[PDB]
């Protein structure tokens, strides 16, 4: 008879990798060594855009009392490339770092920073208490206690207004359980741990869903075309065969997609040019003989 | 420096219909020859559009809402429509966002500003000069803390140009959405009169920015001696954008060339169940 | 002839859908975790697919 047996497939050659010509480093040392940290309820976010970026060094270092990440691996960040980063800088007690992870709830997490359950980002944070903490207590550090309900992922509210967890209205500043709702931390050097001063960086970079800006040092090779290679298009990895195309890309296009969301063209980010994308030969095979009797 | 102008006909609004105008690229993805069942913020098709006028007279410049999204429209000669205010209180508390394609440069500002009622740009008028020349710019009078700003490269927009029958049409689309304001843009010549042309076009992306302001009020600033001017013939037109799926056809290049609205009617509703634009007995 | 196209197609279009993962992509959830979280996703995607 004819049976069928294992299939075949053509094997790559060769790799390939492609980057963006960025080469200045960010600004990190303005984030985490910078002097002064301002409220949890007053949060500060800078963005970061348009440089290489350096994760490793960072994760090296041994300053860090808790480094941990919720949606990525923190070894593999050096090979992927963003679109943007944000870094949100505060400063909190020593415990209630607990409650910032993603989907808690709590104090923090329902009046003054609440993370979005879909989160894609990594939390740092370690004590200074030295730092900030004098014997007289650098009490401008405040936060706030009672609101009006709990405030969605990544917002912020900046007022005066005073609090009435009583039933009565209350008018002008200050009454019967009138409460202005901004109270200040003890911190003080020689309070226990547990109530020392921490502080805390968040980042909370986008992922691979438009035109990238922020890579990581990986160094471009050449172009092959017309051969089964692995390509690694600005943290896009496949393997297939490179052609050149006819599809007219409008300036405002980076891709081509399939109908089972597989991309079929791409351009390349050095020389603005539309490629192709095959894949490989692929089949069966079939063994055709007369029985075992007769011969092998 | 700003004055409150006043001498001018006073009229009530006027409605009109947008037949199949205001759908746009909604990604950055190729795609050819298919049809392709989208959700988004689209403009509903057969939509009662706000007409507001300024001809030789008429100028209204009011305080207009903006919830969720605008399709802006303008039928235009000697390009009279330059700038655009946004904001949320206008008045000196909060930040607010300027767009200006004056003659010089194209101005885009994100500033702790302060205007008045009537802000406003003006030209002055054919003083025999042959040209039409820059002299207003009574818009805001204070500028506190400001963090973006661009000036893009110079150049020299016209001023002048005289027919009966407009020929310019810009369309915008406005959005404000995770903090990013993105503006879609088109123009097309067009021999229309006094209404919105009737046809099919759609609006390529022209601009993101990160500019992460809250929105809910804007105004138009128009180009025209305290009093007693003239008006650039010109019509501008207002609409607004809402939740609804949409079945959008590519054909070879790539190139939108026919939607259907997918809760319009009953006849539409099941083209997109079947996901055709034809359907049998 | 149309029975036929119908059924291979809607089986062609079940490869972009989550089934609970991060992503449909296979090689997303390989270059972005590592491996003992990676089980996790994959093993929905299986399922689904299966
Ligand atoms: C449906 C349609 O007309 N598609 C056009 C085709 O006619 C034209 O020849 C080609 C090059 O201009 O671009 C595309
Ligand atoms: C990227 O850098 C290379 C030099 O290695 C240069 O030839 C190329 O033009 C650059 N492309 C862009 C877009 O800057």
């Amino acid at each position: 008879g004819i049976y069928q047996t294992s299939n075949f497939r053509v094997q790559p050659t060769e790799s390939i990798v492609r980057f963006p010509n960025i080469t200045n480093l960010c600004p990190f040392g303005e984030v985490f060594n910078a002097t002064r940290f301002a409220s949890v309820y007053a949060w500060n976010r800078k963005r970061i855009s348009n440089c290489v970026a350096d994760y490793s060094v960072l994760y090296n270092s041994a300053s860090f009392s808790t480094f941990k990440c919720y949606g990525v691996s923190p070894t593999k960040l050096n090979d992927l490339c963003f679109t943007n980063v944000y870094a949100d800088s505060f400063v909190i007690r020593g415990d209630e770092v607990r409650q910032i992870a993603p989907g808690q709830t709590g104090k923090i997490a329902d009046y003054n920073y609440k993370l979005p359950d879909d989160f894609t980002g990594c939390v740092i944070a370690w004590n200074s208490n030295n730092l900030d903490s004098k014997v007289g207590g650098n009490y401008n550090y405040l936060y706030r206690l009672f609101r009006k309900s709990n405030l969605k992922p990544f917002e912020r509210d900046i007022s005066t207004e005073i609090y009435q967890a009583g039933s009565t209205p209350c008018n002008g500043v200050e009454g019967f359980n009138c409460y202005f709702p901004l109270q200040s931390y003890g911190f003080q050097p020689t309070n226990g741990v547990g109530y020392q001063p921490y502080r805390v960086v968040v980042l909370s970079f986008e992922l691979l869903h438009a035109p990238a800006t922020v890579c990581g040092p990986k160094k471009s090779t050449n172009l092959v075309k017309n051969k089964c290679v692995n390509f690694n298009f600005n943290g896009l990895t496949g393997t297939g065969v490179l052609t050149e195309s006819n599809k007219k890309f409008l300036p405002f296009q980076q891709f081509g997609r399939d109908i089972a969301d597989t991309t079929d063209a791409v351009r390349d980010p050095q020389t603005l040019e539309i490629l192709d994308i095959t894949p490989c030969s692929f089949g069966g095979v079939s063994v055709i003989t007369p029985g075992t009797n007769t011969s092998n | 420096q700003c004055v409150n102008l006043t001498t001018r006909t006073q009229l009530p609004p006027a409605y009109t219909n947008s037949f199949t105008r205001g759908v746009y690229y909604p990604d950055k993805v190729f795609r050819s020859s298919v049809l392709h069942s989208t959700q988004d913020l689209f403009l509903p098709f057969f939509s009662n559009v706000t007409w507001f006028h300024a001809i030789h007279k008429r100028f209204d410049n009011p305080v207009l809402p903006f919830n969720d999204g605008v399709y802006f429209a303008s039928t235009e000669k000697s390009n009279i429509i330059r700038g655009w205010i946004f904001g949320t209180t206008l008045d000196s508390k909060t930040q607010s966002l300027l767009i200006v394609n004056n003659a010089t440069n194209v101005v885009i500002k994100v500033c702790e500003f302060q205007f008045c009622n009537d802000p406003f740009l003006g030209v002055y008028y054919h003083k025999n000069n042959k040209s039409w020349m820059e002299s207003e710019f009574r818009v805001y009078s204070s500028a506190n803390n400001c963090t973006f700003e661009y000036v893009s490269q110079p150049f020299l927009m016209d001023l002048e140009g005289k027919q009966g029958n407009f020929k310019n049409l810009r369309e915008f689309v406005f959005k404000n959405i995770d903090g990013y304001f993105k503006i879609y843009s088109k123009h097309t010549p067009i021999n229309l009169v006094r209404d919105l042309p009737q046809g099919f076009s759609a609006l390529e992306p022209l601009v993101d920015l990160p500019i992460g302001i809250n929105i809910t009020r804007f105004q138009t600033l128009l180009a025209l001696s305290s009093s007693g001017w003239t008006a650039g013939a010109a019509a501008y037109y207002v609409g607004y954008l809402q939740p609804r799926t949409f079945l959008l056809k590519y054909n070879e290049n790539g190139t939108i060339t026919d939607a259907v609205d997918c809760a319009l009617d009953p006849l539409s509703e099941t083209k997109c169940t079947l996901k055709s634009f034809t359907v049998e007995k | 002839v149309n029975q036929n196209a119908q059924a291979l197609n809607t089986l062609v279009k079940q490869l972009s859908s989550n089934f609970g993962a991060i992503s449909s992509v296979l090689n997303d959830i390989l270059s972005r975790l590592d491996p003992p979280e990676a089980e996790v996703q994959i093993d929905r995607l299986i399922t689904g697919r299966l």
